[PDB]
């Protein structure tokens, strides 16, 4: 079977302009495991992005954490772009400091 | 520590 | 408190060319300590936590040898399963396996497990009594008959009740500084006006360990689920976890609401109320 990914975009520490942090995109509940996840900065893909080793939950659905060190500002926009077999088109979730 | 032998399906 | 050790294995066939992609990870409670990726250059089991680096060369050579043997079994399985389900050789399929053991608060064997899935659905699993099998369909039934005749359950039970528990205790001791320490959630509440008459209260739980936790909203001392939202627990990336729960309330009535946080790192549950 196939399962669509749930997506969460958030920072490891409280967002503070000018202060170094980590931007995370947590994708879970999906199947199969092949997935494409990119972190974006003002629409552009970030090169220095890493991810945790593939693992899965009790129900067998997979989860992965993609992250990159970044420094939030008042203007710069951040988002996570996810593409999966279950998706007609790439899904984009914008980063919200309060979530 | 991983299990030693692995039986096939 | 109780503890566990678990190993997760995923194999994805690649009909276009070459062998299946194989990825294995080992965990003690919510802490990953090892991994193996067929796509990586080392072709060896690798450490993912400081406390396991203590293990000597014989450990890593043995674990590497065994994990490679696992990938080969999975490779074979993907082929065997393709036939059982009479599937084309052109499509990509997935086999997953998970096994491990739990030790109770008395640090003695509590339970063991060994389950298998094909394309994201239960295939076959060792029952709790570690003596019988649960087969999801007739493909899994044939496997069950074969493993019963080969007495696979007996061999596994020996590992799960012995070796598995013994090494879990060894790891717990070696990495006690973190593995036997609970990180209580750091909590706070935020306020966001969504309109002239409505506001959102968000209750935060940050940097906690283990991941297990419960966040609940109450209105005048009574649990409330209506107009609330709780996100799934997520990894912070530094070994700890995060979670939050929000509720929409009438501006000016924020004081009627309380957020309750339960976590094993807390002697008693915490109660937060907006300023």
């Amino acid at each position: 079977i196939q399962r669509t990914p749930k997506i969460q975009v958030y920072s490891r520490h409280p967002a503070e302009n000018g202060k170094s942090n980590f931007l995370n995109c947590y994708v879970s509940g999906f199947h199969p495991s092949d997935i494409e996840v990119d972190l974006l900065k003002n629409g552009e893909r970030i090169e220095k992005v890493e991810h945790s080793d593939l693992s899965f939950s009790k129900d067998w659905s997979f989860y992965l954490l993609y992250y990159t060190e970044f420094t939030p500002t008042e203007k710069d926009e951040y988002a996570c772009r996810v593409n999966h077999v279950t998706l007609s088109q790439p899904k984009i979730v914008k980063w919200d400091r309060d979530m | 520590s991983l299990y030693l032998t692995v039986a096939t399906l | 408190g109780s503890h566990s050790m678990r190993y997760f294995f995923t194999s994805v066939s690649r009909p276009g060319r070459g062998e299946p992609r194989f990825i294995a990870v080992g965990y003690v409670d919510d802490t990953q300590f090892v991994r193996f990726d067929s796509d990586a250059a080392s072709q060896r089991m690798e450490p993912r936590a400081p406390w396991i680096e203590q293990e000597g060369p014989e450990y890593w050579d043995g674990e590497t040898r065994k994990v490679k043997a696992h990938s080969q079994t999975h490779r074979v399985d993907l082929g065997t399963l393709r036939g059982y389900y009479n599937q084309s050789e052109a499509g990509s399929h997935t086999v997953q396996r998970m096994y491990g053991c739990d030790v109770g608060s008395d640090w003695r064997f509590l339970r063991g497990y060994h389950q298998y899935a094909y394309d994201g659905k239960d295939y076959i699993a060792l029952k709790e009594d570690l003596r019988s099998w649960t087969a999801a369909d007739m493909a899994a039934q044939t496997t069950k008959h074969k493993w019963e005749a080969a007495h696979v359950a007996e061999q596994l039970r020996a590992y799960l009740e012995g070796t598995c528990v013994e090494w879990l205790r060894r790891y717990l001791e070696n990495g006690k500084e973190t593995l036997q320490r609970t990180d209580a959630p750091k909590t706070h509440m935020t306020h966001h006006a969504v309109s002239d008459h409505e506001a959102t209260l968000r209750c935060w739980a940050l940097s906690f360990y283990p991941a297990e936790i419960t966040l609940t909203w109450q209105r005048d001392g009574e649990d409330q689920t209506q107009d609330t939202e709780l996100v799934e627990t997520r990894p912070a990336g530094d070994g700890t976890f995060q979670k939050w729960a929000a509720v929409v309330v009438p501006s000016g009535q924020e004081q009627r609401y309380t957020c309750h946080v339960q976590h094993e790192g807390l002697p008693k549950p915490l109660t937060l109320r907006w300023e």
